[PDB]
């Protein structure tokens, strides 16, 4: 499976912002598997956005938290992030990709290790 | 008296916290030696 | 809630040392990624010292209590990167390394 | 020690075993209480 994102290259300050990420290959339906983003400014290291389960369930970072809407389109396989007014700070790559988890036991009983980020896309650039 | 630790700390399913690994000053075979036992025990077998 | 060193250096052929800390560690598993310039980070260790398919030998680990240790043996220049760790509450950070 | 991973234990019942069953269990309940009245079954109520 490949991941590509999409999204304006170009937003205004004061001004919000809609990336997407296309499932190439893939599936947004079932599986262990958890969508997520993270955020890295060209001169810093990652920052976690959120993540979301296919279920719709979601998990923001709290330094975003009130600024953040995930949602995947399961018909489409398209995996949205919606960020709201966007500022000097944000100027940097957004990555899409898959977290895994897998399974030894009941999955009613989250018996699955868990996985970081495993699948990754190339990452939408926003200068701002 | 028995020391205590979860057996498992790194686990994130229903049975994070149910099994302890625990220690003990035990009994030898000979009345003047004590041992050292490391074993896993159920929660529902001890309290604090 | 971690913290790393902000770079490491080696000579070829030496074994990176490269660490995080922080309180999560001694209940929580750490997971690690090598970052090329350019590139998504790849995910060299996970679930404390596991490798991925792919990953090689080089790459090992171990940690205690609240320390977690990425070891590389025998660094190449080709594994310069920025090395990322991670723990939760749900991200780390990470350390630069040059060889 | 555990030789691999833990798990926890659990029972597997049919699920439409279960209900047939408490369909019958209903019926027979029925004939000698409550003939047209409601049968509600909960989980048990508490101790050890
Ligand atoms: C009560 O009813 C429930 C059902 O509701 C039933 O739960 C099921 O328990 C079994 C226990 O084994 C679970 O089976 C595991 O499922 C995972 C899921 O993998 C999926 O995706 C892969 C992707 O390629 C597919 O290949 C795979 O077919 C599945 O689609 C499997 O990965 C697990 O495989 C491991 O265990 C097998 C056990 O024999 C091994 O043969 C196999 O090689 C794997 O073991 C290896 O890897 C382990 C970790 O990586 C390692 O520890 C081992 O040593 C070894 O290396 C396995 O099939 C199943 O998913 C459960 N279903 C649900 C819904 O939870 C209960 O068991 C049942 N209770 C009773 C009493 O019967
Ligand atoms: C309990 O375990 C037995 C196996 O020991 C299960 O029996 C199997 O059920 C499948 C269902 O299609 C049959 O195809 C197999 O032939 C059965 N095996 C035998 C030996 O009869 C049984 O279903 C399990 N019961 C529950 C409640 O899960
Ligand atoms: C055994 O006795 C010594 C005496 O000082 C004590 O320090 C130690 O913690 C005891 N060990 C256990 C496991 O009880
Ligand atoms: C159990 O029986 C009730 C009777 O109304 C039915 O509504 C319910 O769906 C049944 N459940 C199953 C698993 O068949
Ligand atoms: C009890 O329920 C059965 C169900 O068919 C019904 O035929 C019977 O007449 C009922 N008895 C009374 C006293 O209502």
């Amino acid at each position: 499976v490949q991941l590509q994102e999409s999204g304006p290259g170009l937003v205004k300050p004061s001004q919000t912002l809609s990336l997407t990420c296309t499932v190439s290959g893939g599936s947004i339906s079932s599986g262990s598997y958890y969508w997520s983003w993270i955020r890295q400014p060209a001169g810093k290291g990652l920052e976690w956005i959120g993540r979301i389960y296919t279920s719709g369930s979601t998990n923001y970072n709290p330094s975003l938290k009130s600024r953040v809407t995930i949602s995947v389109d399961t018909s489409k396989n398209q995996f949205s992030l919606k960020l709201s007014s966007v500022t000097a700070a944000d100027t940097a790559v957004y990555y899409c990709a898959r977290e895994g988890f897998t399974i030894f036991g009941v999955v009613t009983f989250s018996e699955g290790y868990y996985y970081g980020m495993d699948v990754w896309g190339k990452g939408t650039t926003v200068t701002v | 008296t028995l020391q205590c630790t979860n057996y498992a700390p790194k686990l994130r399913s229903m049975m994070r916290g149910e099994i302890k690994n625990c220690s003990f000053n035990m009994t030898t075979e000979l009345r003047d030696k004590k041992q050292k036992v490391y074993s896993l025990f159920y929660r529902l077998d001890v309290v604090q | 809630e971690l913290t790393q060193p902000p770079s490491v250096s080696v000579s070829p052929g030496q074994t990176a040392r490269i660490t995080c800390s922080g309180d999560a560690l001694p209940k929580q598993y750490a997971y690690w990624y090598q970052q090329k310039p350019g590139q998504a980070p790849v995910l060299v260790i996970y679930k404390d010292s596991e490798r991925p398919s792919g990953i090689p030998e080089r790459f090992s680990g171990s940690s205690s209590g609240t320390t977690v240790t990425l070891t590389i043996s025998g660094v190449q220049a080709e594994d310069e990167a920025d090395y990322y760790c991670q723990s939760a509450d749900v991200f780390g950070g990470g350390t630069k390394l040059t060889v | 020690d555990v030789l691999g991973h833990v798990r926890m234990a659990h029972c597997n019942i049919s699920k439409a075993t279960w209900n047939e069953t408490l369909g019958k269990v209903v019926k027979q309940l029925r004939k000698h209480f409550g003939n047209n009245t409601i049968i509600r079954f909960a989980q048990s109520s508490g101790g050890d």
